[PDB]
């Protein structure tokens, strides 16, 4: 009653502040098996020493108490072992999150020209998570500096961008940078700007100064695309795809200089333009879009058992953009590189086996227990009925199903006779008996055996045959009208010692006489030592058709059918 | 902000509110206020407001509550830096009607929530900023009114901040130490908290010593 | 045995041999699960030999022997009819050393009662003994001209019991 | 009440002596410290004015 170590939960790639409040970081590892499973951690694809009060352990979770930046950074993978062999957790990357205020310089004081606009930079500080979330502020924090066609702020740089200057742009500009994934908000030293007004503005052309370039990016992905231009004429930005359509999921935005596209698909790929335009002039940008994906499963794998000897191909299946390369991890080291075809399977081969499915980009694995039989066969489970009914001139079929390992061969015997394939007599493959057109010779004892390379076994069955059930009168067909009243013959013969039922179908669908609705036109009324009719009330339109009465016992059936029909 | 693991808070239609900060030790009292985590300045109003200890108050809750979170942020003077504590999220109960042929709720007295029992005691030194503080509870939006024993309160130096819920003076000397109350007037109920305002100074020059040349 | 529905396990007294590492198997059809408890058998203090009561004539030697088992190790405490011994009238035939007490010539001089606290953590003992000097021949204690029955094969015992000033 | 309640408690059909450290009083609630069997036993009335 064995079973294989199987996950449930894998770690993941992690984060802590160098300034925490925490001087404990822990990663997650659980599983479950019928020996329990054994746990052990490698760092960089290296031992890790287990206890030294720093380092500590806790059902299979790996805890690190007041963790250095030089010490515990790196690649953690864990290895869930018992007697059936071992599994690798998925890779987890471990690192210090770094986000160290921005340097403390003075910015100078800024004057423009009104119609004329301008730029500031951030100065991003180190940052190790690089979910940066940027927006600008003015002269005190709660105030913030919002989206138009004139005024944007860049999600890749961090920096702030204006097209067209007027009176009302004047005072402090402060950066802000949010980290989300350490809940952490920091801003820079507030920037004063002055525009200097000017009477007529003096118009200025579409100057591109923000690019979206060639992007390699996975199947499915949110992604999001930056388009801006300046001139004193607040520049108007219009997206189009080269020489196709664009994707239906794209959605344009107030501003119509940041494109959205929801779940890339195969033929989003190529060449998109951006056409930043004003009153004067116009500029363009064409940027590629390269379509790639995460391998993806198709037929990952299951658990499997099978016997020793048998010829064996495991089918594992996944699809990726860059084709995906498949390894074959045995316990927990590769042990084949490709089709995974085995032949004349053995005893050291069983236990578990990983799929993984790697391309240049990503990885995903896919566990399942492969188990071998060499058990002798037993009727333990699966026994013979002793006892079996058969009527003349009817095929009948007999289950010879026990549980063997290596499929093992079959027979049959009648105390004097062994039996075999013959004209009417046919022992297919899969252990069953099947005779055809039966005599009363054929009732008697029969034995099956179970002969298996390795021990076989004996059970034993009693067969009787019985007079058969037939029919002596067979319905006959009736013509009349709405309303009438009519009747259905039909009468059987049968062995006293059987349990005999009579059954009326009609159109081939059984009335079941179980429910109110159905005795409402229909009765019957079974008598004497033949006799079965029913009877027929209220004849409408959809009653007209075929009647048939079959006389059912547990060895064979009768069936007689007739036609009805109706006038008016 | 200490990682905690938040289950979000729930409430059946229009019943009262606190919802707590409590920030890490802040030396000197971080600059608090209420934020989205979609970046946007919260809802505040006569109803509903935040405190100068840094929690926030909903005299009753309304529907609209649940459409967006609210998360405690906590800036230091010094280092210009802001800290984020995890929001929360709210859940809110109908049990009102479906009228046939075409607020459907219960209302309800006012309530104190902040200070607590009748009464309470706070001291602030002479020349410095006094600031009163009164939270209720009604669901019909209770309005705050604040008066004084046996006196007027000065209006040239007092005004009402933080949507009547506030009152701030300015220099504060012996002539305004003694004894203010609040009245949170509503249309069912209506009630008054007191506080001992005993006025305490700090030293301050009579005669300041002079350079003698002789 | 097995209590609680086969989630306690109890054993009657302990002993050192009981003493090391017991677990638990929490086998079910989907998985299964053991913990691990380290039962260390350690003890309050317990008499390994009790100081029983020295009787000597004079000039004979005497010891007394306060010898207590325990884990951790019980500490010996030392009084002289509940005093502390540092400030007990001195004598010149009485000598401590470790657990045990020591008269050599034992005379009339420092007739008392001697305490001994053996304590640790856990537990404590306390025993007392005290020292008789008399002076009196062996006395009869029991009836005179007993009779006494028994079968063939049986274990028999005559009871004689007596007492004597020196050991007679 | 608009002019809020104020409240008053009697002790078989008796005043109360208000503050006696043992007495005290909280928002027309009223509580006592260490009763006693001899002395707080009784039937207890409140007026809301
Ligand atoms: C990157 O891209 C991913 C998408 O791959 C973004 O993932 C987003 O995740 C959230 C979180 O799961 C999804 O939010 C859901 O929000 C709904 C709230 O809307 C419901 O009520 C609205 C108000 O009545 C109503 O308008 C909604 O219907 C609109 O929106 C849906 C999409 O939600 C849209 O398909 C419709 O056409 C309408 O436009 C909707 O009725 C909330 O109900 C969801 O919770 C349900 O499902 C969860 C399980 O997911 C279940 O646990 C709950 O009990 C409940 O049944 C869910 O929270 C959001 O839709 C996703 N965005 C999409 C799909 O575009 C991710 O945000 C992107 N990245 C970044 C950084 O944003
Ligand atoms: C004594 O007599 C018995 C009975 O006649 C002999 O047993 C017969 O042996 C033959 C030959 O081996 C078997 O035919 C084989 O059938 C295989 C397919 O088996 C599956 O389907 C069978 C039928 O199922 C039908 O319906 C299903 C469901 O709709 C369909 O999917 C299916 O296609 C059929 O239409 C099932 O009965 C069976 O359990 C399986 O589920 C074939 O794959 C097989 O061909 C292989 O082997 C050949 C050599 O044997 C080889 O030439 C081929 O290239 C290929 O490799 C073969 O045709 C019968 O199943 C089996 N039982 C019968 C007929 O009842 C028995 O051999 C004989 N003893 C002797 C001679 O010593
Ligand atoms: C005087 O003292 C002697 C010796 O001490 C006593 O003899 C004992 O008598 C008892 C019976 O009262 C004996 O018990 C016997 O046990 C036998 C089995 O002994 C074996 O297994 C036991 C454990 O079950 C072991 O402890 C032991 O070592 C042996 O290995 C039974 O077979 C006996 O019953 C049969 O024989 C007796 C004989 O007297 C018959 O009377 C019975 O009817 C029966 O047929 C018996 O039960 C015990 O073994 C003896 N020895 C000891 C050392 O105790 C006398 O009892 C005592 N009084 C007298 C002699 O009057
Ligand atoms: C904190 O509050 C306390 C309490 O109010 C202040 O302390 C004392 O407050 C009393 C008022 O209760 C003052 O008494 C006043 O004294 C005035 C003296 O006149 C001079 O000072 C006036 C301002 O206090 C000033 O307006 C005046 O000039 C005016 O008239 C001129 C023409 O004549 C004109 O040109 C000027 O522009 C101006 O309009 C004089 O300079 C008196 O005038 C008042 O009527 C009243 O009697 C005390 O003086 C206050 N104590 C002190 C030491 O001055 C305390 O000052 C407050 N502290 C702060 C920091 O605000
Ligand atoms: C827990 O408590 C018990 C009870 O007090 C302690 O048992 C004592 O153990 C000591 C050390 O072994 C014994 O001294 C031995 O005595 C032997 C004689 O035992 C025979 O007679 C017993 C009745 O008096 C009888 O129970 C015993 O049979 C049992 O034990 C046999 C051991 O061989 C076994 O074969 C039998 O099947 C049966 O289980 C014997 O017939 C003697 O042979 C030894 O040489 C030695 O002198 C004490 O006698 C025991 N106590 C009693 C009352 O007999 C035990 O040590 C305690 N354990 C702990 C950890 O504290
Ligand atoms: C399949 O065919 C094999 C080989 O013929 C059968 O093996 C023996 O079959 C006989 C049939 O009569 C069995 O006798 C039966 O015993 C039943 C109860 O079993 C009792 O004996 C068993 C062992 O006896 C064997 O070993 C002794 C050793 O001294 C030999 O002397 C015997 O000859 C036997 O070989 C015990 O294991 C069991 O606990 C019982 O004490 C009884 O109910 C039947 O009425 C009949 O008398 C014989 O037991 C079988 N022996 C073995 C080893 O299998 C086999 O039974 C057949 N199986 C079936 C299902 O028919
Ligand atoms: C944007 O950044 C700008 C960068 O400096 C900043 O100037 C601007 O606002 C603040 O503006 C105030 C005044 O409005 C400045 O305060 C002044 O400081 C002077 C010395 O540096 C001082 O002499 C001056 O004094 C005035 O008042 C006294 C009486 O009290 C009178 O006697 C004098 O004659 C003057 O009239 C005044 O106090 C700040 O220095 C300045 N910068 C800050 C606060 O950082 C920022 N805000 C906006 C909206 O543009
Ligand atoms: C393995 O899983 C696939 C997908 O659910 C299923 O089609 C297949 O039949 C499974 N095989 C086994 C042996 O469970």
């Amino acid at each position: 009653k064995g079973f294989g170590p199987i996950f449930e939960e894998q770690p993941i790639n992690t984060i802590y502040p160098e300034e925490s409040l925490e001087g404990k970081v822990s990663l997650n590892c659980r599983a479950r098996a019928s020996p329990f499973p054994v746990y052990k951690w490698r760092m960089n694809n290296g031992d890790v020493d287990l206890t030294n009060d720093r380092y500590s352990m806790v059902g299979g979770n790996l805890v690190i108490n007041n963790p250095d930046k030089q010490k515990d950074a790196g690649v953690y993978y864990c290895l869930a072992s018992n007697n059936y062999g071992m599994v690798r957790s998925t890779e987890a990357t471990l690192s210090f999150g770094y986000l160290d205020p921005f340097p403390p310089e003075e910015r100078p004081e800024v004057k423009v020209k009104e119609g004329k606009g301008m730029v500031l930079l951030c100065d991003p500080p180190y940052h190790f998570p690089d979910d940066l979330s940027y927006r600008w502020l003015l002269n005190e924090f709660p105030v913030f500096i919002t989206m138009d066609k004139r005024r944007f702020v860049s999600q890749t740089n961090g920096n702030l961008y204006i097209a067209n200057v007027e009176s009302s742009d004047r005072g402090n500009y402060s950066c802000f940078v949010s980290s989300p994934s350490i809940t952490k908000s920091v801003f820079s030293k507030f920037i004063p700007l002055i525009p200097i007004p000017e009477r007529t503005t003096k118009p200025y052309p579409a100057d591109i100064v923000v690019q979206f370039k060639d992007i390699y990016t996975m199947m499915g992905q949110n992604v999001t695309l930056e388009c801006f231009a300046l001139g004193n004429p607040v520049p108007d930005i219009r997206w189009r795809k080269v020489l196709e359509p664009m994707p239906s999921t794209a959605e344009i935005s107030t501003s119509g200089a940041v494109l959205k596209i929801f779940n890339i698909q195969l033929e989003d790929e190529g060449l998109y333009e951006c056409e930043a335009e004003n009153i004067r002039g116009k500029d363009k940008h064409q940027a590629r879009i390269y379509v790639q994906a995460f391998p993806e499963w198709v037929e990952h794998i299951n658990d499997t058992e099978v016997d020793i000897g048998s010829d064996l191909y495991w089918p594992c299946i996944a699809t990726g953009k860059p084709i995906p390369t498949i390894r074959w991890l045995k316990n927990g080291y590769s042990y084949h590189k490709g089709e995974l075809r085995l032949y004349d399977v053995t005893f050291e081969n069983a236990g578990m086996y990983q799929c993984i499915a790697e391309n240049a980009y990503g990885s995903i694995y896919a566990n399942a227990e492969l188990k071998i039989l060499a058990l002798a066969p037993t009727f333990e489970m699966n026994p013979m009925k002793k006892k079996i009914l058969a009527a003349k001139g009817g095929r009948v079929v007999i289950e010879c199903k026990p549980k063997a390992a290596p499929k093992p061969k079959f027979s049959w015997s009648k105390g004097t006779e062994w039996l075999v394939n013959s004209s009417r007599i046919l022992i297919w493959e899969d252990g069953s008996l099947e005779i055809n057109n039966i005599t009363r010779n054929d009732g008697g004892i029969y034995t099956c055996f179970a002969e298996n390379n390795r021990g076989k076994a004996n059970s034993t069955g009693t067969l009787v045959i019985t007079n058969p059930t037939r029919i002596i009168l067979a319905p006959i067909n009736a013509d009349i009208t709405v309303g009438e009243n009519a009747t259905m013959q039909c009468a059987a013969s049968f062995d006293p010692a059987l349990d005999l039922t009579f059954v009326w179908s009609f159109n081939g669908y059984v009335i079941d006489f179980n429910k109110e609705i159905t005795h409402i036109h229909y009765q019957r009324n079974f008598m004497l030592d033949a006799n079965g009719e029913l009877l027929i009330r209220n004849a409408q339109l959809k009653h007209a058709g075929r009647y048939t009465c079959t006389a059912q016992t547990i060895v064979d059936n009768s069936s007689a059918s007739a036609d009805l029909v109706v006038r008016g | 902000w200490p990682k905690e693991n938040l289950d979000p808070v729930v409430v059946q239609e229009g019943a009262p509110l606190t919802l707590q900060c409590n920030p890490p030790p802040g030396l000197p009292s971080p600059v608090i206020f209420w934020m989205s985590s979609s970046m946007e300045p919260i809802t505040q109003d006569k109803r509903v407001s935040q405190g100068h200890n840094g929690d926030l108050y909903f005299s009753n809750v309304m529907l609209q509550d649940m459409q967006t979170d609210y998360s405690c942020n906590a800036r230091f003077h010094f280092t210009h830096t802001i800290q984020q504590k995890n929001p929360f999220t709210l859940k809110v109960l109908t049990n009102n009607p479906y009228n046939d042929s075409s607020r459907g709720v219960a209302e309800r007295t006012p309530s104190f929530m902040y200070p607590q029992g009748t009464s309470s005691s706070q001291m602030v030194l002479r020349g410095m900023d006094l600031l009163l503080e009164c939270i209720a509870s009604g669901v019909p939006t209770p309005d705050i009114a604040w008066y004084k024993k046996g006196g007027d309160l000065p209006s040239n130096k007092a005004k009402f901040e933080n949507f009547n819920k506030a009152l701030r003076i300015t220099n504060v000397s012996e002539e305004d130490s003694g004894e203010y109350f609040c009245l949170a007037s509503n249309k069912m109920g209506s009630i008054r908290h007191t506080i001992s305002v005993r006025v305490k100074a700090a030293p301050y020059w009579l005669d300041e010593p002079k350079n003698l040349i002789l | 045995k097995f209590e609680n529905f086969n989630k306690a396990l109890r054993i009657t007294n302990v002993s050192e041999e009981d003493s090391g590492e017991y677990f638990c198997l929490a086998s079910n059809k989907m998985g299964s699960i053991r913990h691990t408890i380290s039962v260390r058998v350690k003890a309050a203090p317990y008499w390994l030999d009790e100081p029983k009561n020295l009787i000597l004539a004079p000039g004979e030697d005497g010891r007394l022997v306060c010898r207590a088992n325990g884990n951790p190790k019980p500490t010996v405490q030392w009084m002289v009819n509940g005093e502390p011994l540092q400030s007990a009238p001195p004598n010149p035939n009485r000598e401590v050393a470790g657990d045990t007490i020591i008269f050599r010539d034992t005379q009339i001089s420092s007739r008392a009662v001697y305490q001994c606290n053996t304590s640790n953590e856990h537990g404590y003992l306390l025993a007392n003994a005290f020292v008789s000097v008399l002076d009196v021949p062996p006395r009869m204690l029991s009836a005179r001209n007993q009779l006494i029955r028994v079968i063939l094969y049986n274990r028999t015992r005559l009871d004689c019991p007596f007492f004597g000033s020196p050991i007679p």
